[PDB]
């Protein structure tokens, strides 16, 4: 899939 | 009387055709029921009716038609109609982008081993925001890094861009205001805690949608906080900002309509059955696009859903809205362009020539469509036939894992947001150049 | 009701003054100046045609068979709707002849209008480089 920030 | 001028210097011969002989005006008037495309071979027929095919105010109205709102100008002879040169002009950079040969496109190398998460294109300079922490000021003319916008800790995924204002967004849980001249951090937004995710920009005010279920708006000028929206269970995925209200988009299904002054939440939109990741807002309609591969169209004033648009086959990750035609763009490989008017889909980007992989990006105008996809290409479409016209760009690593993630488009240019998670592509900028000389 | 007006072959003619009214130079000449309407731009051929055309009042079918004609009597019949201000019938008969030159071949216009292509060599050229498409 595409991009997202890293979960915390 | 820039005809009467051209008759008497140029003096043509006499003519026996019935509009060298009708009174000049009674000429214009019938030169006046024609398509461009006629006036064009029309005035190859003699010297009487080209002059007669340049009358400006024939022009001016013939550009009031197409949406071109503003003369051109250049630095036996021949008076030239500004509105004529301004109408050819455009026809001419169309023709370029349609069929016109691609000129190799300005490399810009940077980012290096990361990805462009946010794209701006105002002017001449282009903003390319990353995971790599910073960001950077680009001339579209030269090519040339101008300015870097280092000050952030964790990685950039939200921008927006006025005139020389920058505004950022990261997983440091601040925004920032820049110069985009002299690459200065002016503001640091504190308030958020989670993640800035979203921002809107509207005039002297940005709104940030934040992965804490909560929106900020604050002021570039200033740097304050004017208010905080809070109502959201999940993470805050899309916002936008016309001035006068927020529509929110979030994680928890939900789309939340909100008046800033008294930070209040005038409306909640149920109907979502998943994630809403996409969003668009004209002060009438919010379009709310989601992962359960459905969008919606609502009244912002009632809140009442007025369309539920299905189709699509899974995330719609992108939209753009404009004079109520829609055009989204899905992992379903997919683009369709839709009348949020009457509900009708009137497109669906596709055929022989379709994307391959998941549709990363999109904008449009009256006549293209033009799409960035996983596969590796940006490709073009004719928006009023739904036809693919032809690959802008082609990766040569487009099937092992070259990407388009970002697309911004001028009217004479594009750039394209190029990269790839495995060292395939190295990260960077493309930059068309469709336009014509004159 | 019926008002007399004499074209400038010196031929009068018998209308109801509300056909007449649907050009405002006979109008004007009516209510205002009262007169037997003198029309010296008319003559008595080309005025039975405008009261034809009036008495029946984008392209109109009658309206496409009243102007299928010679291309003299278009000509007369675009001056005297400038001249009686009838902008029904000037814009039918301007868009009856624009309508000869939309499908355009410069070439195809000069055959349609018995045009001579008074350009030199390299002007023709510039022409065709200028009005590009």
């Amino acid at each position: 899939h595409e991009e997202t920030p890293p979960t915390t | 009387t820039q005809v009467k001028h051209m008759m008497q210097v140029i003096e043509p011969q006499f003519q026996r055709d019935f509009i060298s002989l009708l009174p000049k005006e009674l000429a214009l008037y019938v030169l006046s029921f024609l398509e461009p495309k006629d006036l064009l071979q029309a005035a190859q027929t003699c010297r009487y009716w080209r002059i007669l095919a340049e009358d400006n105010l024939l022009w001016r109205e013939k550009c009031k038609e197409e949406g071109i709102d503003e003369p051109l100008h250049i630095k036996p002879g021949f008076i030239h109609s500004p509105w004529k040169s301004a109408y050819i002009r455009q026809h001419r950079i169309d023709t370029n982008w349609r069929r016109g040969e691609l000129k190799s496109p300005k490399v810009l190398k940077g980012h290096d081993d990361h990805v462009i998460t946010c794209l701006q294109f105002c002017g001449n300079r282009i903003v390319s925001g990353s995971d790599d922490n910073t960001l950077k000021v680009w001339s579209a003319v030269t090519g040339k890094c101008l300015r870097t916008l280092v000050g952030h800790t964790g990685g950039v995924w939200s921008s927006q861009m006025r005139d020389n204002i920058i505004i950022s967004g990261s997983t440091d849980r601040t925004l920032k205001v820049w110069n985009a001249e002299t690459g200065e951090c002016i503001h640091t937004l504190y308030g958020h805690t989670s993640t800035v995710r979203c921002m809107h920009l509207h005039e002297k005010r940005v709104v940030s949608g934040s992965r804490d279920a909560t929106l900020r708006v604050w002021d570039i000028e200033t740097g304050q906080c004017l208010h905080v929206l809070m109502g959201h269970v999940a993470a805050v995925r899309c916002v936008q900002y016309d001035g006068r209200r927020v529509v929110s988009g979030a994680y928890d299904f939900m789309v939340k309509v909100w008046d800033p002054e008294t930070e209040t939440c005038l409306h909640t939109l149920q109907g979502h059955t998943n994630r809403v990741y996409s969003l668009q807002f004209d002060g009438i309609h919010v379009v709310s696009g989601s992962l359960d591969t459905s969008i919606r169209v609502w009244d912002v004033e009632t809140g009442n859903c007025i369309h539920t648009l299905t189709g699509h086959q899974s995330l719609t990750s992108g939209m753009e809205l404009k004079d109520n035609i829609l055009v989204s763009g899905n992992a379903d490989s997919t683009v369709k362009i839709w009348d949020i008017k009457t509900g009708q889909c009137l497109q669906t980007l596709q055929g022989p020539n379709k994307h391959q992989s998941a549709v990363t990006c999109l904008q449009f105008n009256k006549n293209f469509v033009i799409t960035s996809s996983d596969d590796g290409t940006v490709k073009l479409w004719d928006l009023k036939t739904g036809e693919f016209i032809r690959n802008l760009v082609t990766l040569e690593s487009g099937g092992s894992g070259g990407v388009v993630w970002r697309i911004r488009a001028s009217n004479t240019k594009l750039v394209c947001a190029v990269g790839s998670r495995n060292g395939t592509e190295e990260t960077k900028l493309l930059v068309l150049d469709f336009d014509v000389d004159m | 009701p019926s008002i007399k007006l004499q074209s400038s072959d010196g031929e009068i003619f018998e209308v109801d003054v509300e056909i007449a009214k649907q050009s405002v130079t006979i109008k004007t000449m009516l209510e205002d100046l009262g007169m037997d309407v003198p029309l010296p731009n008319v003559n008595a051929a080309i005025l039975k045609k405008v009261i034809q055309w009036c008495t029946h009042h984008d392209i109109p079918v009658w309206d496409q068979e009243f102007l299928k004609v010679d291309q003299g009597t278009l000509f007369e019949l675009i001056l005297a709707a400038n001249y009686l201000d009838i902008k029904g019938l000037l814009d039918v008969t301007c868009k009856t002849v624009a309508n000869m030159i939309k499908g355009k071949t410069p070439e195809e216009i000069r055959k349609t209008f018995n045009i001579k292509n008074d350009f030199t060599e390299e002007e023709e050229a510039q022409v065709r480089k200028e009005n590009q498409w």
